[PDB]
RNA sequence: GGAGAGGUA
């Protein structure tokens, strides 16, 4: 089901698309991984140490 | 809200105490970033005592970490609520389904080490949307002991100190609302009965939002 | 500016003994009004010392014996 | 051989109000990549933009209070405030000012707008207040800027509240190569810029910055 | 371990990734205490017996302990690979440097 | 304000003739990578060059034999040959003439040059004869040309090698100047073929992009 | 200064 929720939209099934470096703008080859993941900040600023 | 969660966020949302639940379904006659007022069905009525729901909220409260929690109306004029339903979210909420952190686009790949055992390279649209800055509310306590040599007391005028770092502190000596402190202040000026003045924490920033003074029965109370 | 004390160490074949002699010469150099034997680049005197000990110009057996002689000069110093 | 074609501006077709597109043509082997990619960082590093930099509401001590009246706290004001568009003329530095008093949204079109300054987006929402008889009246002042200035690196009275910069006026650049067809000759390309900016830049303005640019700053090299 | 110190316009202790084997430091949170020594003699013996291009062998065994660790092996794991029909096979180069100019 | 920090080229290191190392201080927070990069396309890809196209051997009909009197094959000698640096002032494409005989070395300082036609490295070994009476006369074909390009996209033929740079890498790092902080530092480091000093080359390349950007501003 | 609780590696 994740894989037709994904073909419901246009994004490729297999969930690994190619990118492209920032600095010299060439190709990254084997295609690598992007999505959307939920991450939290913890209470152990760099601050209070 | 995070995208993807397990079903279970509802009944953590409201069943702890942050949320502000309703307790009679309603119409909503006057929304505010403070109170809330909800006018009640005519079936959820009393006989008599007909009043009408009101609810207020506990704006920014220093927790007991130190992060603070205030609590925002989720709803407008003219939407109708029931029983049980959620109407201000509290802190780290999203209409009512819990929500602590943020969902954010990710990519699996090394990038020239800086990722290196376990560490993350973070782009600058996560700062610069400021979409992570955390508020923070610290407490400073300042008190006037009764000592040798007499007491001391927190006027305004302290010894050896240019008028610049008092610029802050009102005639009586206490900060006045509102000024934006920075390291290495002077919000309360005390005497040593003869130097005893609180001072912020060296590398804390920040703005003061609240001052109060308890003073001791037998003892006049100075203008502040 | 030093990364390593590998060639030092070759000199002088103990790396502790390593540490006192060169030690003395940059005692020699900060407290005391002598001065170095080979051009400085904007470097402090514990990597000038090891510096020095490097071209094999100061041991240990050679600085004892200029300051045996500095040491006699001195003694006539006083006439 | 031994000499090159030189590029040139086609078409800058508008694809919509704040989506652009630009064509570069012709362009020999080896060079779609290598201009691509240099204006792709020019333009999505320093393109000067207009932003707002502090705020001055009538009867607020500082960010973190609330206002009766108005439904969001301060904070949240601040905050849509941050990502409003507009673009003036000749002054680096105005001044606008905002008064509204009934209920209803607070859009961007209700600010008093001087002749030079221009707001793009007239539906941009601010607050909403709900009360016939509460008014909101602020004055907000307008800069110029090259990039992204937090509140806290730059460099009075306890009324001045201040936000955190973000001139930028584009936000996503792509770019693709694709051969043309030139009256006869193999292996000749043409780019297309696609530019996704905040509606506050003209394209090809933003295009001929970020040429002349890195021209002037590519001259170290030359002469050396 | 001894170090030189680059200053660094942050809040966290930087840390050359080599040495983290050494330490056992993985980078999930690890905190590093900075001491600094005053008199002479500490400091030149810092610099000739900790300094850290001069413990590069453990003193359990002779095994070197700057081992590339986790990433860079990977690296150069990929780097020297063949698969049996790629882009330009066959060819012939004039040494080291012209094969990188021909894969850039 | 929205002014850029121009600066002056800092340091150039010659290590050796054909190798140097020029360092360029400091730059905006993040254009390191902008410049050092179109410079480094812009020299590997295009430049103009005169290297080695085409063979012709006195006495070998195709590329599959081996001479009577080399100790190598074919294919080597005409790899030794890629390498070789001519310089052309006048004329595009030329062909050019040698003829060796004798045991010894064969060096391109021995061939039958022509003003125009510009050896860099003349000790550039290219066979070894065997035989003290065994001899070969061979002609080479040099034109003008934008790269590397394969032979079959075009007689005895060899890959080509149109460009006077051999290496082109570059890091960024930060560095300081008068009262200032946080910006980047550019440190190019080139290694050409004598075919011309690499300063020069430098100065050819940041020409050539400057030039193609023009009718932009 | 000493106890108790929680937390990080
Ligand atoms: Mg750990």
């Amino acid at each position: 089901e994740i894989k037709e929720l994904l073909k419901l939209g246009d994004l490729p099934t297999s969930g690994q698309i190619r990118l492209y470096d920032g600095r010299t703008g060439e190709q990254f080859e084997r295609p690598v991984t992007v999505g959307y993941m939920y991450m939290l900040k913890l209470n152990h600023l760099v601050d209070d140490k | 809200k995070p995208l993807v969660g397990t079903g279970m966020e509802r009944a953590v949302a409201v069943d702890s105490g942050v949320t502000a639940v309703a307790k009679r379904g309603g119409v909503v006659q006057y929304v505010d970033a403070s109170r809330i007022v909800i006018k009640v069905n005519e079936d959820e009525m009393y006989p008599g005592e007909a009043g009408i729901d009101i609810y207020n909220l506990t704006k920014y409260t220093r927790s007991n970490q130190n992060t603070c929690i205030n609590q925002m109306p989720c709803v407008s004029l003219g939407e109708p609520v029931e029983r049980g339903d959620v109407l201000a979210d509290g802190p780290s909420t999203d209409l009512g389904e819990l929500a602590l952190g943020q969902n954010m686009r990710v990519a699996f790949m090394p990038w020239n080490g800086y990722n290196f055992e376990d560490s993350i390279l973070v782009s600058e649209r996560v700062v610069q949307e400021d979409r992570f800055t955390t508020i923070h509310i610290q407490e400073l306590a300042c008190v006037s002991r009764d000592t040798k040599l007499g007491p001391e007391e927190i006027t305004a005028d302290i010894p050896n100190v240019g008028e610049a770092a008092l610029s802050k502190l009102d005639e009586s000596g206490i900060v006045y609302i509102g000024a934006e402190v920075t390291g290495g202040d002077i919000l309360v000026g005390k005497v040593t009965p003869k130097d005893s003045s609180l001072r912020v924490p060296n590398g804390v920033s920040g703005t003061v939002i609240d001052v109060q003074v308890f003073t001791r029965d037998g003892v006049e109370k100075d203008k502040r | 500016a030093r990364v390593t004390v590998q060639d030092a160490v070759e000199k002088i074949g103990n790396r502790f003994d390593l540490v006192l002699v060169a030690a003395r010469r940059a005692r020699q150099m900060q407290v005391g009004g002598k001065d170095p034997l080979v051009p400085e680049e904007n470097d402090k005197t514990t990597v000038i010392a090891l510096r020095e000990i490097e071209e094999g110009l100061i041991n240990n057996q050679i600085l004892d014996v200029r300051e045996r002689q500095e040491q006699q000069e001195q003694e006539a110093a006083e006439l | 051989v031994t000499e090159f074609l030189k590029p040139r501006l086609v078409d800058i077709e508008q694809v919509s109000s704040t989506h652009a597109k630009v064509t570069l043509e012709p362009l020999e082997r080896g060079f779609g990549h290598t201009l691509g990619n240099a204006l792709r960082r020019i333009l999505l590093s320093s393109m000067p933009g207009c932003a707002v930099t502090e705020v001055e509401i009538d009867g607020v001590l500082h960010e973190y209070s609330t206002k009766e009246g108005v439904q969001e706290d301060i904070l949240e004001i601040l905050l849509n405030l941050k990502g409003l568009a507009v673009r003036v003329q000749g002054k680096d530095e105005v001044i606008l000012t905002l008064n509204k008093s009934g209920i209803g949204p607070v859009t961007a079109a209700d600010i008093t707008h001087d002749g030079d300054v221009e707001i793009v987006k007239p539906q941009h929402v601010i607050c909403h207040l709900t009360d016939e008889n509460a008014s909101i009246s602020m004055r907000i002042k307008v800069q110029r800027g090259r990039g992204y200035v937090p509140a806290s690196t730059r460099i009075r009275p306890i009324g001045r509240l201040l936000v955190d910069a973000c001139y930028s006026p584009v936000e996503r650049i792509a770019y693709n190569v694709e051969a043309a067809r030139v009256e006869q000759r193999t292996d000749l390309d043409k780019l297309v810029i696609e530019m996704e900016t905040n509606g506050t830049i003209d394209p090809e303005e933003a295009i001929r910055r970020a040429a002349t640019i890195l021209a002037e700053q590519l001259e170290a090299f030359v002469d050396l | 371990q001894a170090f030189e110190p680059v200053l660094i316009e942050g809040k966290a202790i930087q840390l050359h990734p080599l040495v983290c084997a050494a330490y056992n430091a993985d980078f999930d949170g690890d905190q590093m205490a900075v001491h600094v020594p005053l008199t002479l003699e500490a400091q030149l013996e810092a610099r000739a017996l900790m300094m850290s291009t001069n413990n590069i062998l453990s003193p359990a065994n002779g095994e070197p302990i700057i081992v590339p660790s986790q990433d860079v092996v990977l690296g150069l794991y990929y780097m020297t690979r063949d698969c049996v029909n790629a882009k330009g096979e066959g060819m012939v180069l004039t040494g080291p440097k012209e094969a990188e100019r021909l894969y850039r």
